[PDB]
RNA sequence: AGGAUAGUGGCCUACCAUGGUUUCAACGGGUAACGGGGAAUAAGGGUUCGAUUCCGGAGAGGGAGCCUGAGAAACGGCUACCACAUCCAAGGAAGGCAGCAGGCGCGCAAAUUACCCAAUCCUAAUUCAGGGAGGUAGUGACAAUAAAUAACGAUACAGGGCCCAUUCGGGUCUUGUAAUUGGAAUGAGUACAAUGUAAAUACCUUAACGAGGAACAAUUGGAGGGCAAGUCUGGUGCCAGCAGCCGCGGUAAUUCCAGCUCCAAUAGCGUAUAUUAAAGUUGUUGCAGUUAAAAAGCUCGUAGUUGAACUUUGGGCCCGGUUGGCC
RNA sequence: GGACUUUUACUUUGAAAAAAUUAGAGUGUUCAAAGCAGGCGUAUUGCUCGAAUAUAUUAGCAUGGAAUAAUAGAAUAGGACG
């Protein structure tokens, strides 16, 4: 009787499974951007495919089609707001062209690595999941973020964890107690 | 020409012609007839319990020479007699007799898979004990 | 099902109440009243999901029972009474008077107004007849049944009422070139200045209607609601005045009012 | 943290308007003890199968169970 | 068919097999760590690029 | 015409005319048929499913009947019969879980005999009570979302640019290869607590406690092809067994059974069955009919589908809107 | 209002087609699936956009057209204007 909660995925499996080209390309991407799951890769490709289908079946339409105008401008707006797209490419053909590599570089983990708080994208991953980070004034422990660039301006380490101070560390206190006992 | 009419007020002819040709089609037929439910042993069910009665040493179809170590089975809801391929090595000794086993099909939708003639089904459990588990000793069978 | 209904689920409750598909799988059924089921706003959804003056129906029953509230000049101490179209409600607390009208987005708005703008209302005549003993009478769109009006007052007209009695302050007839208000369809909330009409004797009197941006449309003569004459409305009107700008125009509006 | 706060015009106003669980968790009142809901329903079914006060049935059951 | 026959030979080679057991080794990387190993094995590790990139070089 | 109905009316009766539906598939049978809103799936067209949270219907073990009532043909209401089934101090008496829990049986196949009315709502005379409606928690890998299992510095090797071009010396820096070593690093789980909630139990918060892998240990399929992944070791000897299709095995097995290695996906993976795409192998879009299955032995012919051309063109006259086009 | 309004199919437009769903606007549930909330203050009086829009088959009503397809028309004129 309680109206059932909608659920819908955010990915789609490959049509044809075993294509060595596909597998090696997406492995390159996983091994450079520090990923664990072809699930994640398929997910991002599925989002890209959705927006690309929209792009196709929108540029099919004439100019000044108010549907085209509103939806394409909103699409531009969210793509510039997330930063996968630039601040000067709003012609919808760049949208036809955009890349999973663009999505991945706009993710948080490799962003962290570019900003230099990691020394390795995997170091960024473990820091994210161990909460040695916050993008605004609230901690986040998810790599897949799709930052909105205000976060980018506002990045810092976790205030409530070392590398932003406020505590020496669990094993830090452990080592300190160890040396206190040694001196004792 | 071409056969099939083209007029704008002959949809009846079209529907009935296609109806007959779909009866010539395969799956429409058994679907509309309920062969899986009225004549097939399972009743269109994915699996089925069963009682072994004896063992069988079916020889293999050509080009091959072996014995496939299958068994003879009876069901419960229906009481029809069925054969089932004890798939792997030693599993017959595991499933000797009287066992209230579970059966399923092979994967060819009412046909035999390889050199196993007359057989569409195999065994998947033994009184609620899976045969791969028995075969790899991750578990062991209730004795009785 | 063997008798009258008593319950109401969510998702059979109408759209324009904006009741949420979560929060318990049952909804407030409007008990019978001077207005219909669907074009009606229960006081529970009003107080609990327009003002947030309360959070729960228990609180709302406390309010209705302590009688800060009154409709038609009467307390109306039921939690699910139909607050219909055009209607007046008066709250001693805050000395407010809310009016129940529509918005162009297809919703019951909340029109804050004064005590005299409450003390008069508007009512569409639903029909006219002759009661027993030769008493001519009429009946409105809010179940109000009124005796000895002007013979000039005929069907599809509108009346402005005292709200201390059911008597008339004045009336306005139906004819080409009069200001109206829409109730029914995609045009829920429009105000579109009758330009002409058409009969189709046998059913569905239709009316061609356009608002002051030249923008025209067509509506059913029983869905429209005449509010007086062109220019002056007999009441104060809500934000928009029944315009239905484009999605992009409204986007720009709010982006100007960021 | 983020929640909802509600001040009343006075303590008595709060006591009359607010929920009993809220008042008692604040400590302003006493949570009345009850038995199991099933037990309330059980005695309800019992006295539904009983009719009247009960003194007559008591005297009758006494005179009957005397022997 | 020869529906009966040598049902005695069942389990022959599985019984006759000489039992050998899995040697020990450390627990390996999981998830992204494993895929990191795979990328750095396949591309920056140039261990087998002879003409066509085999993956399980039999002792040659 | 009359009766009944709350009301029209073969709804029923009296009398009367003998009509009414039908290949434009009536009527009869079957349905693993309640219907719809909708779901999967796709370029389009489409095919399939849809008991199943919302809408309308039907039912309360099968049938019939009826009282009360505004409203029932009520079944958590009566009467009977039918099949079920209970208590008997054997005279008699009381019932219909396709309500919530729960049990037997059926099976391939399916949860606790729990808490609460805190909310959502409903009901009563009524703010105050009641509500297995409902919410809550438990079982729960049905399905969906996020995402740990590990990482980082330096120390033994191998590189690529540049400088010296002072040889093969440095290699500044590389990026990995490592029975190298160190740290910091929090989580799962433990929480003191507060918060959570009707009370809670859970989530988040954070104390205190909680890793170096022996730690806290990621499985499921497979390695001949389609289809990515061993010319590796031992065993077996067309036997045992593998394999969707092809096929492997008859003493050097790249397929079997084990060890090792390697690839695929990953807290999921496979398997069986049904269904869609694939499938232009249902073909309206858009199939084939000489020989591959298929042109009736030939002709007539009703319904059906289809059916030659023609009947107002023309020009002028103005008008004002959209598009650009000077400015 | 009196009036002749011979018939259709077709085609255009509109009213209407219960929500949920679907597509889709906006929205930082810490992202996401979701949901429809939220955001901003001088944070004491408080202020404030929202919860769009689209789709809705045939059939039914009105509906501009008059190409296309048929469709009867006054012939041993009971023929129209009269």
């Amino acid at each position: 009787p309680r109206a059932p909660r909608t659920y819908s995925k955010t990915y789609s499996t490959p049509k044809r499974p075993y294509e060595s080209s596909r597998l090696d390309a997406e492995l390159k991407l996983a091994g450079e951007f520090g990923l664990k799951n072809k699930k994640e890769i398929y997910r991002i490709s599925f989002q890209l495919s959705k927006i690309r289908r929209a792009a196709r079946d929108l540029l099919t339409r004439d100019e000044k089609d108010p549907k085209r105008l509103f939806e394409g401008n909103a699409l531009i707006r969210r793509l510039v707001r997330v930063g996968v797209l630039s601040e000067d490419k709003k012609k919808l053909d760049y949208v036809l062209a955009l890349k999973v590599e663009d999505f991945l570089e706009r993710r948080l983990q490799t962003q962290v690595y570019k900003l230099g708080l990691a020394k390795s994208v995997h170091h960024a991953r473990v820091l994210i999941t161990q909460r040695h980070i916050a993008v605004g004034k609230q901690i986040v422990n998810i790599p897949s973020f799709m930052v909105r660039l205000d976060s980018e301006k506002h990045i810092d380490f976790a205030p409530t964890s070392p590398f932003g101070g406020a505590r020496p560390g669990r094993v830090a206190r452990r080592n300190a107690a160890r040396k206190a006992e040694a001196s004792g | 020409g071409k056969g099939k009419p083209r007029g704008l007020n002959s949809a009846r002819k079209l529907r009935v012609h296609r109806r007959n040709n779909r009866w010539a089609e395969n799956n429409y037929k058994k679907r509309l007839l309920g062969t899986a439910f009225k004549s097939s042993p399972f009743g269109g069910s994915s699996h089925a319990k069963g009682i072994v009665l004896e063992k069988l040493g079916i020889e293999s179809k050509q080009p091959n020479s072996a014995i496939r170590k299958c068994v003879r089975v009876q069901l419960i809801k229906n009481g029809k007699k069925v054969t089932a391929f004890v798939p792997n090595d030693g599993c017959l000794n595991f499933v000797d007799e009287n066992d209230e086993v579970l059966l399923a099909g092979f994967g060819r939708k009412g046909k035999a898979k390889g050199d196993i003639p007359g057989v569409r089904f195999k065994v998947v459990k033994v009184s609620g004990v899976s045969l791969l588990a028995l075969w790899k000793e991750k578990k062991e069978k209730p004795r009785s | 099902a063997r008798g009258p209904k008593k319950h109401l689920k969510r998702l059979a409750a109408p759209h324009h109440w904006l009741l949420d598909k979560l929060s318990g799988c049952y909804a407030p059924r409007p008990s019978a009243g001077p207005h219909k089921l669907r074009e009606s706003l229960p006081l529970i959804v009003f107080l609990r999901n327009r003002l947030k003056y309360a959070l729960n129906g228990r609180e709302v029953k406390a309010i209705l029972m302590q009688r800060h509230v009154k409709v038609d000049g009467k307390v109306r101490t039921d939690t699910t009474y139909p607050a219909g179209f055009m209607d007046v409600i008066t709250l001693d607390a805050t000395n407010e008077n809310f009016r129940l009208v529509y918005d162009v987005k297809g919703r019951f708005a909340v029109h804050r107004i004064t005590d005299e703008e409450a003390s008069y209302k508007l009512g569409k005549v639903k029909k006219v007849q002759l009661g027993k003993k030769g008493v001519p009478y009429v009946v409105t769109h809010d179940g109000r049944t009124i005796r000895y009006p002007d013979p000039n007052i005929k069907v599809n007209d509108t009346v402005k009422i005292d709200l201390a009695s059911g008597k008339i302050t004045d009336f306005i007839k139906f004819d080409a070139g009069k200001l109206v208000y829409v109730t029914g369809g995609r045009n829920l909330g429009r105000i579109g200045t009758i330009v002409h009409k058409e009969r189709h004797d046998g059913g569905f009197d239709l009316v061609h209607i356009k608002d002051s941006l030249d923008n025209t449309f067509v509506t059913r003569l029983n869905n429209v609601f005449v509010i007086g004459e062109q220019g002056k409305p007999y009441i104060s009107l809500p934000k928009g005045k029944g315009i239905k700008l484009s999605i992009a125009e409204e986007r720009d509006r709010r982006r100007a009012q960021q | 943290s983020v929640g909802f706060g509600l001040v009343y015009n006075s303590v008595a106003e709060a006591k009359k308007f607010e929920p009993t669980y809220r008042l008692v968790r604040y400590g302003l009142a006493e949570k009345v003890e009850k038995a199991s809901r099933q037990q309330r329903k059980q005695k309800k079914n019992r006295d539904k199968k009983i009719f009247g006060t009960g003194k007559r049935l008591a005297k009758k059951v006494a005179r009957r169970n005397a022997d | 068919a020869k529906v009966h026959g040598s049902l005695a030979r069942a389990g022959k080679v599985k019984s006759q097999t000489p039992k050998v057991e899995k040697t020990e080794k450390p627990k390996k990387p999981k998830g992204r760590a494993y895929k990191r190993l795979l990328y750095t094995r396949r591309f920056v590790n140039v261990t087998l690029v002879n003409g066509k990139r085999r993956m399980n070089p039999g002792p040659s």
